[PDB]
């Protein structure tokens, strides 16, 4: 089935969604952007991951305009935001009470909606209790301003301390975790969250599931142009590929061409069927630059049942880092 | 360590950290595979509907380190079936029996 | 006594109430639906209700178009909704937090109200936590949606189940069930709403007490024109009149066609009166196509002190489906 | 002093307070009444009590236009509202969810008032569960419609079960008491009202100093033309008067005009300070028909120093009904 | 580092903030209100408290027109106001349920905000229940118009009795603490308030770092004309200034002339910094009557490095005033 | 199955899981209809005003499935007149005073 | 009679009907002058900072109708200074003494 | 005086007023130094993961005034290393060993 729960709560997402870092805003023009969500949201993806921090804002004003123009019910939407930087001040920043209702108030501005779904705690705050923290989300909640909220990147003991702030003061619990998960990142959602999602109901909405293009063999002759690698201030994914360390990952994909040849599929197909192989993952953000790619992507899941398990054996002997319990 | 673990016997909460139920990890409140069919998610505890005054023995077996006795009001009958399924070991058994004399 | 408290709860409806569903928005025009409202609410039935589902929402534009142009006080009124099912998008089924914030919203801009008293769960969810669904119905009446809220089609465990998340949390229990209650089903009514009714305080508010027009006995000469077994998309009610367990029911209605001559009654009024002659049922929706069939059901108001406790067995031995507890 | 606390609550009321029953809306006309008001104000009453049932809600309506054409200050004032009677529908009275919330918003539109401070259940209802009226009393406070909230007519038992339900729950208990008490009702407010008190922490604010005008001693010699027991509907008052359990009290009152001519005062003034002689009660609603009988019964401020002990005791002598605990 | 936590909580203020009093629509004109507060907003200040009772309300109106002129972000702004005394009427003093909703909506329409950061209770009221304090200031925030509460004045044993029934009843507990702290007034800041943050985590907002202007040594030869102890309605400063109590602070302060020539800094700067030099004390409000005196106050940060434990021995040596646990 | 009955035995708070209770269907504590009488709806529990050492052995009865014995501190008149009230029947009342040896 | 005072010694809480302290009007629990000044209004219950073990036959002394004994861990001095405080009589001490053989 | 304070031992809760353990300022519970880091925010208590039966006889002897006793349940080498921890002083340890007759 290609729509399921987002952990064990009732928000039915699809096992695809689409996020709007680099691209929207960004790399890409608002008239590409308003095609490949049309691209997605006919082919059946409703889950949509914005942030405050992309583009400076400019990627949910891009997201905005599409919904409003399209006319698409936000009933058959599922719209997503992430709350961690506003701006240069210093009481812009952080997951305290002044910034998560200012800071969603503003996006719910950009956004020209009445409610996101579903917020989320784009990093943990030090600075700031939980319980000021989950106070704030309970508050934005019953404002009518999120139906839901998770927490992107915490520790499996961070979001064990804000379950535990919400069974003390009668909040609301988090219902979801954003985790890196792709092929060369996967202690936190095959040890760490499968934990979580039997024992206190969160599931996981992974991003990333080509590490930002490369798991997409596209970097074995060196920096393509006009990839992500290529652009301004992006300097880090590029000493990331060239490194001796992301050299030898390469030649890893190298011998998963092999593998992809024996299916039908393609790379960045097996990469994210391969992701969506565990029902502990909820959903999957992609990220597309253009409409051959998002069509390519969402090819994936017919991979899926392709999948059995002598081949999830042979790509993890391939790729030689399974985590150990 | 700071994280503290209610476990609820048949309505009887006992709260201790969880520090000191790690500090033996094979037994049923050590491994969280084993105790993990026991929580009640909507209460934030564990709870076991078993013998009410056996489990401050064994409670204060995990708090000691190792130091568990029979209460005075508890028989040997009924608390001998409450440390198989505690899981206090094949080891911790024999140097029950022993003070017992048994 | 007319009116009668819907559970243990201090909400007074009428012993009989009006349904929109097939006929309203449906089956007979804006014209008669306005003629209906006035008939009923001139005899004192103050119980509307309606659902989001029914005609695809057009249902309840036209209960809310009379109560404009009637001019009546809201505060006489007492408006009911259901919010099960709210289109084709997975995100618009089921009783999630997304669903039930939204559903009651879109349903409070067709019906043109501030609110609703009761905001019904129309069947259970089984994807969906028991937390998330009282929690979003506690928020729908603490916002001001809705005054009350009570359950449709849901086994007494899962109210048994609704009602200890609410005393867990601090929530709202509900006060209300709708469980279908006609002589040919006795069930859930008799054996297992009674018990409770004295436990936790949730009355029945019964609906189809003709069974969608079986027990007024038209059907005995097989299907007549212009009744609701003959509408389009209504096969499964032709399916259930003309079998052999359904055919076996007619010979049952006439054998009740003699005891409702020995009263003045009719079969409609003998079927209704039949169903308020406990003190568990808190209310009847009626169903009504014309005015002569809405001035004979509520000429079953009547009939009730002429049941004794020897009609009461003279029934029961030829229905022969006394439920045993 | 002059202004005292309502209950253990930080409301500040004044000792005398002025009130709409017949008077306002009815009695006397709308000149009279802003003049009384602007009487009342400059004298430092800032209490001014109302309710829905007054005049068929004209009285409300008479005491809207007043603070509107004034110009008084809302901080300035304490209204207080009373809301069990709606109208003539089933569902327009009682203290269910429904009627308090609906009920006080109509009573807010009346009045043209963004809140009241006060809202009074004018009834025990016995009909309704004490959860539902706690609930429903929490909730318009935390909306903004009311900021504290009272009973009217409560057995203290009723008042105590009132306030555990608050605890239960996390509900806002009540702060006051409206309980009749002149010198022929002494029953609920000298031994009922006192254990509350210094229990739970609940006032009294005692309406009918004067027993409608019956210990103001104007009856003695028949009815007088243009007092209230002349008015129309008002034979209760007419038959209380005349009977042989009311010829015997005017015997007692011609015994207190002579204690009244001891001190300087009159009778209306020394009915009014006897009802002050105690620190359970927090304030006393008068009631006025003209700008004479207000200006005496203010002065009744001044007849509090006058009462020692010994009055007390020669009144309590003349009355000869003293409550036993 | 120049911004510091408010307690434990997550908001973050600077070290040093802007005060209203007398200064701010009293001593200076609207000109250099907004020179002074550009000056402080532009050197890191995002801390500026007012009050309701500062010049009848006025200053309150001062500040408004500056955040609406200058068009700063309200999220780049931390805003606090003070509730106690709101004018001559017996319902607008106190810490009433009342008096909390009434005094911060006015002030919210004198500072034309949508919200205060920091609501603070000015001081204790005597005459209020603490559960009527705890949810007053907790309904405020959930409406919305504040997001944290602290208190002014109000003895460690009343913050322990606040933060208790937030506990006890699930309500906000307050976050700060004002209280007098300079060179000449130590006790609370230095013994009780440690205790405080510790256990429950209160911190301190200190006002008075001069003493109205006393430890800046300007009094030393008598009043000198437009400083603040020859204003109207000062007379309690000079005779302070002047009494043989104060003629011996100003024998300390020239003992403090060498101390301060030592460093490179003067009296006011040293007077700040010695305010600044624990952990306890979450923030400093300053006053500033023109830009000569705010530039010199915020060179006191400067100063901060130059304080060892030497010179912290030898200015309490000069004191002579420390307290004792 | 997995639903919980809070029985309050005069402030002691004592839950179990309802599939206890009804293993044994004609006491006090196992008929629905019996028990229906002691329910309090606002705090969602079964509230006896009665003994309260009395009934963790009433409450471990159902628990090990028809082991019930005396408490040490809780004498012979007091302990019957709880087993009559729990309604544990003329069968396991003469099982309890042959241990007892009356 | 319906209504249920919650009695609160040192954190042990006891609940019971108000009929059952209304039973014996000239005791500490059973005059409501008396156990005034023990109310604790933000928590609706009556709180006395005594001795914990004593007071579970206190409140026994109420439910059976005046059958009071000493619990088996609580000695004859600790005891008989709470029969003292709760105000139970100088005729149910004097019943108190002869079944203790004092 | 009326301020009173929660005391959670392993779940078990004792409430006592702060002028009953200030009577006492040497100790752990009556110095507010030494009991500063034992206290739980959230729940406004303090949390010892301790002994459970042990606290009734250490709480009891700042009500009393003086007189503690071990409980009849509680060993001697277990309630020894109690009072060692809540620090009741060389004083009343010497107190406390000669009505045990060590
Ligand atoms: N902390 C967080 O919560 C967090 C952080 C980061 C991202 N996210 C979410 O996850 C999403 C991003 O995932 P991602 O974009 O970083 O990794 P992907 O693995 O999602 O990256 C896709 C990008 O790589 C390239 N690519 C994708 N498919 C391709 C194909 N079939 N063939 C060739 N190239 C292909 C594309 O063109 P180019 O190579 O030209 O760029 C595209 O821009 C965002 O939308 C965001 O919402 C969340
Ligand atoms: N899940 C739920 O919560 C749920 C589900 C279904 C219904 N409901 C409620 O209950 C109501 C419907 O009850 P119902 O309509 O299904 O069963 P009824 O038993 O309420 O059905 C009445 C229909 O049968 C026929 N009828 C009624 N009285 C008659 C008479 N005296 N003589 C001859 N024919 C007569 C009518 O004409 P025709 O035979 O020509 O049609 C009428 O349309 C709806 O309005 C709805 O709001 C709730
Ligand atoms: N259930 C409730 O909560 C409840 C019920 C009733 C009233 N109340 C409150 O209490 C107030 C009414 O008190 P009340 O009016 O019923 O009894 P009073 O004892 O307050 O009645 C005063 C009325 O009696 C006459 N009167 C007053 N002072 C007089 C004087 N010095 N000399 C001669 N005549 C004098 C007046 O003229 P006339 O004789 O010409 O009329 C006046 O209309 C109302 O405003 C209402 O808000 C509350
Ligand atoms: N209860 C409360 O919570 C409370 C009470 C009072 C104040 N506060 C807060 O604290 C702030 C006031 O602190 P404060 O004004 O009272 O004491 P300061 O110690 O903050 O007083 C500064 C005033 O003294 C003089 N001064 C400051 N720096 C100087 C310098 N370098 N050289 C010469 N003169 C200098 C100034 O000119 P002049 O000498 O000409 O006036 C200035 O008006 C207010 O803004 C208020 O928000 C709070």
């Amino acid at each position: 089935q290609f729509y399921r729960n987002l952990g064990k709560s009732g928000l039915r997402v699809s096992c695809l969604g689409l996020g709007t870092w680099v691209t929207f805003g960004g790399q890409i023009t608002d008239e590409m952007a308003e095609h490949l969500m049309t691209l997605a949201y006919d082919n059946g993806i409703n889950l949509f991951d914005t942030a405050e921090v992309y583009a400076a804002g400019k990627a949910e004003v891009v997201l905005g305009n599409i919904i409003k123009k399209k006319g698409w019910r936000r009933s058959s939407l599922v719209i997503t935001t992430k709350i961690f930087w506003g701006g240069k001040a210093e009481t812009e920043r952080g997951l305290s009470r002044k910034h998560i209702i200012e800071g969603l108030k503003a996006s719910l501005e950009r956004l020209q909606l009445e409610y996101v779904d579903v917020v989320f705690a784009n990093r943990p705050d030090p600075n700031t209790p939980m319980e000021e923290t989950v106070r704030a989300m309970t508050h934005v909640i019953n404002q009518g301003m999120a139906m839901y909220w998770g927490t992107s990147r915490w520790s499996s003991m961070e979001i064990m301390e804000a379950y535990s702030v919400a069974r003390q003061f009668n909040l609301i619990p988090p219902i979801c975790e954003q985790a890196e998960y792709h092929m060369f990142q996967r202690e936190k959602v095959e040890v760490q969250l499968p934990e979580l999602f039997h024992k206190i109901g969160v599931g996981a909405m992974t991003w990333s599931p080509l590490a930002c293009g490369i798991v997409s063999g596209k970097y074995d002759s060196g920096i393509p142009p006009y990839s992500r690698a290529s652009l301004k201030g992006y300097q880090w994914l590029k000493d990331k590929i060239l490194s001796e360390e992301g050299r030898r990952q390469q030649a890893k994909l190298k011998e998963l061409q092999a593998i992809a040849e024996r299916l039908g599929c393609t790379l960045p197909q097996l990469a994210i069927a391969w992701c969506l192989r565990n029902e502990g993952v909820s959903s999957v953000l992609l990220g597309a630059s253009n409409a051959e790619q998002l069509m390519e992507n969402i090819g994936a899941i017919q991979v899926l049942p392709k999948l059995s398990s002598s081949i999830v054996h042979e790509i993890d002997s391939i790729l030689g880092n399974k985590p150990y319990s | 360590c700071c994280e503290r673990v209610v476990i609820n016997i048949s309505g009887l909460r006992f709260e201790t950290q969880l520090k000191t139920l790690a500090q033996f990890p094979e037994t049923l409140l050590g491994d969280p595979k084993k105790r993990m069919r026991y929580f009640d998610p909507l209460r934030n505890e564990y709870f076991f509907d078993r013998n009410r005054p056996s489990f401050d023995a064994i409670l204060y077996y995990y708090q000691s380190g190792g130091r568990l006795r029979r209460p005075v009001n508890v028989p040997l009958d009924i608390f001998s079936e409450e440390i198989r399924f505690y899981e206090l070991g094949e080891e911790a058994m024999e140097m029950f029996r022993e003070d017992e004399g048994y």
